[PDB]
């Protein structure tokens, strides 16, 4: 049920330790990375216009 | 009782009138004007005022000259034209609180209600706020000293209602508005250390003078809370705040990728038009 | 294969049960537990055709149940079945290794530290093989952070969420950096 | 009510306007279904108008 | 001429030099003026206003507007608003005094 | 290797080089020493055998660098036999020659004679990050902002004629 | 210049004149299994493939014999 991610935890066999933690700021790297990937086609399509117009 | 006051710039412009209607005599004392305002709400709101011929003596501080008939006539005609504002308090334009000001204050503590005092400046060379609201209250002291009228600062803001903004903004054409971005942020970020610098340096030097050369209860007790709160920042070790600098530095990295990426998007129309306009106007020029 | 509700015995190309038999590989390797629980463990289409062969039900339920001692005992049939096939042959090296690292990531995801005893009991294999396995899966497989044997115990760190969630984008930052160097190569010529 | 501060009003005489919110009152009575009272200057709201 | 072209030309070097800080002064001042007039035409647009209704756009950037009173008014629309808000049956909203449109309202 | 670029010129260029460049990583001494010179025609006819002759004893250094990518403790039979290097001295000695590099992280310890290493390849994620990508921020913003200069000045070179 | 590409390409024509379509067809024996398959995957598959082309290629058939012996 950690593998189905119903809650926060991770187990141990040598030590038997449970650790509970979370990551709240999920929406930063999403919008950042998607802004990079959407700007990829801007720069590459720009290079298609310029590679068109020069050579 | 009262947390804050609101003073409109009209009355301070009438203190410009206080320095206009002098007539060059050589006196230029702390000319008292009869402050009017709204004590009605818990906040105090100054709308307008007028002034009264006030004279002290050269040597004696405790000789002071006011008028009840001028107060009741100017306030009477003013209440006849506008009864939505009443008497509230007063002000002297001198930089210094005299000993007499408890007695000068006491006349408007009697006939008006609990009156507010405002210290302002004859020459507006102070970078700080010229207006300080001093509540006229008697407070019981822990040392056992007998109770006297004590002027505690009530915090103040200077706001204009509607048309005072328009007229002032039309008269200036020199000030710039809010204008967030580089300039109005970065100018506060230029002079801001000078603004706490002249405050602190203006205070602790003559304060330090009153340390060794001072007596007569300077509120010696508030030095303990003063220095106490000053020693509530004992040069933090930053060890927990390291990760806070990872946080603001990672937000900084977000501003890096936004600045780099978005400016690089602005490069598009530039690095298209630079070729396609020039070479086509060139090749159809001939 | 999401049209397998509508797919049928197609003697022009391919039998329907062979269509199931070929789509059980791409589902069985290429999809995770939200993917399998989403599509097929939810789906009744495999619930119909699981009664055809009892092996396939083992390769879904024991794999999903993460029982390596039986799954490797039965995985030889996936190996010998995996070769000798027309369109399915040349990738038989890839499905094996990819399925091994996907299984080791399946166990190793929910587990921070791991003894080699419960691991060797879990896989039903000697410690000598899982020694060279995950050593090849640090560089070669590239699953997780460095594993240590000072205590002879599998210990990962995996700081792959907080800062690495931001530093997945420095690759595209450098690729966009060289691509705007290419934009600088457009300049004046 | 489009902005939670600033919404559409309907006058008795017929012309429609949009107004602001006064700093004293809050959004309790300001929910729609409430007939209100307005001023000629700034179109402010002093209080509402209970129907009868 | 020939050796005089040097020191004759140096004055043209200086005169072209003096245009540098001048164009710096213009480029720093007139954008401040641009946000002056930009914010000043922004603060004309105030939220208390009258709502009309749009009827027809007879040419570009100038149109007619049916008022709430039913009388039709002829207003040159404001330039910042694009052609999406030129929808013929729309919930347009002019000013109460300026009677130029800030925004149209969703039905 | 050749990963993202597909052209059959570099392909034929590395058609001799492929067996040896895959023979880098496994790093078998006696075999691959024969393999290089064995079909060595043009890469060893390319002149004076310099960086391949450095390669011939760089084999065990890159292989022991893969050992650094593997576990910490060094055995006297398993990994010493695996590195084809069977002595107590040369194990710690040449591992110590990887230690004097500084490219690795290792802990020279003798408690019973076995040699440890902490082998910490922990990245700077929650390990001094501000100072770490501090320089990344400064350098990267300088590159992006001189690119901002590179989109300022060529539009000056656009509007110059008109 | 790109005219120094010319003697390097004379070297390339000597490389293509070493074996004439012997490596294109014979290496096309591997390319016909490898064409249109993404060759970033063929570097991993070629990596572990050439790693196990020497020994223990399939080897999952042997682990069932490694159970009782190890």
């Amino acid at each position: 049920m950690i593998l189905d991610k119903k809650f926060h935890g991770i187990l141990d066999q040598g030590e038997g330790v449970l650790i509970i933690f979370d990551e709240p700021p999920v929406d930063k790297t999403y919008e950042a990375a998607l802004e990079t990937i959407q700007n990829m086609s801007k720069v590459v399509d720009s290079l298609y216009n310029k590679a068109k117009k020069l050579t | 009782a009262v947390q804050k006051v609101v003073v409109h710039p009209l009355v301070l412009l009438s203190v410009v009138d206080h320095f206009n209607r002098i007539g060059k005599v050589g006196n230029q004392k702390r000319v008292v004007g009869v402050l009017l305002g709204s004590w009605q709400k818990k906040v105090l709101d100054v709308s307008n005022s007028f002034a009264v011929p006030f004279d002290e003596d050269d040597k004696d501080d405790s000789v002071w000259f006011l008028d009840h008939d001028y107060l009741e006539n100017m306030y009477g005609m003013f209440k006849k034209v506008n009864a939505r504002e009443r008497i509230v308090g007063w002000y002297h334009t001198g930089p210094k609180l005299h000993k007499n000001d408890i007695a000068i204050n006491e006349l408007m503590k009697r006939y008006c209600p609990n009156s507010v005092l405002v210290i302002i400046d004859v020459k507006p060379k102070d970078l700080g706020l010229p207006t300080e609201a001093y509540i006229s209250v008697e407070e019981v002291h822990d040392d056992g000293t007998p109770t006297s009228k004590t002027f505690e600062h009530v915090t103040s803001e200077i706001g204009a209602e509607e048309a005072e903004e328009v007229g002032v903004e039309h008269l200036l054409r020199d000030i710039k508005d809010t204008t967030v971005g580089t300039l109005s942020q970065r100018i506060t970020n230029q002079v801001h250390g000078l603004k706490g610098l002249n405050s602190k340096l203006l205070d602790i030097r003559s304060y330090l003078e009153k340390v060794a050369t001072g007596k007569l209860p300077i509120n010696h007790q508030i030095i303990y809370q003063l220095q106490d709160v000053f020693n509530l920042l004992p040069d933090v070790s930053l060890q927990e705040f390291v990760k806070a600098f990872y946080l603001k530095t990672n937000d900084q990295m977000v501003v890096v990728y936004l600045a780099s990426l978005i400016r690089s998007v602005v490069a598009l129309h530039n690095l298209i038009n630079n070729k396609i306009a020039n070479r086509d106007a060139e090749k159809k020029e001939g | 294969f999401l049209d397998t509700v509508s797919t049928f015995t197609s003697y022009e190309l391919m039998d329907y049960k062979t269509f199931v038999t070929y789509t059980v590989y791409v589902s069985m390797i290429a999809l995770e537990r939200p993917d399998l629980r989403e599509k097929v463990i939810k789906g009744a289409e495999i619930l119909e055709v699981l009664h055809s062969l009892p092996a396939v039900r083992q390769y879904l339920f024991s794999l999903y149940e993460c029982r390596y001692s039986v799954f490797f005992q039965s995985l030889a049939v996936v190996e010998q079945e995996m070769k000798k096939d027309w369109l399915f042959a040349p990738h038989y090296r890839y499905y094996v290794r990819e399925m091994r690292i996907h299984a080791y990531s399946q166990l190793l995801e929910s587990y921070r530290s791991l003894t080699l005893g419960y691991m060797a009991e879990a896989f039903g294999v000697g410690v000598e093989f899982i020694d060279q396995e995950l050593s090849r899966f640090i560089a070669a497989g590239r699953l997780h952070c460095k594993i240590d044997k000072v205590n002879e115990i599998v210990e990962t760190n995996r700081p792959d969420s907080k800062n690495w969630q931001y530093q997945e984008t420095i690759k595209k930052g450098d690729l966009l950096l060289n691509r705007v160097q290419k934009l600088s190569r457009v300049i004046n010529m | 009510q489009l902005t939670e501060e600033k919404f559409i009003v309907k006058a008795t005489n017929g012309p429609r306007y949009v107004v602001g919110c006064r700093r004293q009152l809050d959004k309790s009575k300001l929910k729609p279904g409430t007939r209100v009272a307005l001023d000629m200057t700034t179109l402010t709201i002093m209080r509402y108008l209970p129907r009868e | 001429d020939l050796y005089s072209r040097y020191k004759k030309l140096q004055q043209e070097l200086e005169f072209l030099e003096v245009q540098e800080e001048y164009i710096k002064d213009e480029q720093k001042n007139l954008k401040k003026e641009f946000l002056h007039a930009q914010e000043e035409v922004k603060r004309i647009q105030s939220i208390p206003l009258v709502i009309g209704q749009f009827l027809e756009a007879v040419d570009q950037n100038t149109a007619i507007v049916g008022s709430t009173t039913g009388s039709n008014y002829y207003v040159r629309i404001l330039s910042t608003i694009d052609r999406e808000l030129l929808k013929p049956n729309a919930s347009v909203a002019l000013h109460k005094h300026s009677n130029a449109l800030v925004d149209v309202l969703p039905p | 290797d050749r990963l993202q670029f597909r052209q059959p010129s570099l392909k034929r260029s590395l058609m001799p080089y492929f067996l040896l460049t895959q023979a880098v990583r496994t790093g078998n001494l006696a075999k691959f020493n024969q393999v290089l010179d064995q079909f060595g025609e043009k890469f060893q006819a390319d002149g004076t055998y310099t960086l391949i002759i450095r390669l011939r004893h760089n084999v065990i250094k890159t292989g022991v660098r893969m050992i650094s990518l593997s576990y910490s403790r060094i055995s006297l039979a398993d990994i010493a036999q695996k590195l084809q290097l069977d002595s107590p001295e040369d194990a710690e000695f040449i591992v110590a020659k990887a230690i004097r590099d500084g490219v690795i992280e290792a802990s020279i310890n003798h408690e019973k004679g076995y040699v440890q290493s902490k082998e910490m390849i922990d990245i700077y994620s929650t390990r001094e990050p501000q100072l770490a990508f501090h320089q990344r921020i400064s350098f990267c913003l300088d590159i992006h902002n001189m690119s901002v200069k590179a989109m300022r000045f060529p539009p000056k070179s656009y509007n110059k004629d008109l | 210049m790109s005219e120094k590409k010319q003697p390097v390409d004379l070297g390339l024509l000597e490389e293509d004149d070493e074996f004439e379509e012997f490596p294109a067809e014979d290496w096309a024996g591997l390319d016909e299994d490898e064409d249109a398959h993404v060759w970033e995957d063929n570097w991993d598959d070629d990596n572990v493939e050439d790693d196990f082309s020497n020994q223990l290629r399939a080897e999952l058939e042997k682990h069932g014999y490694k159970m009782e012996t190890s």
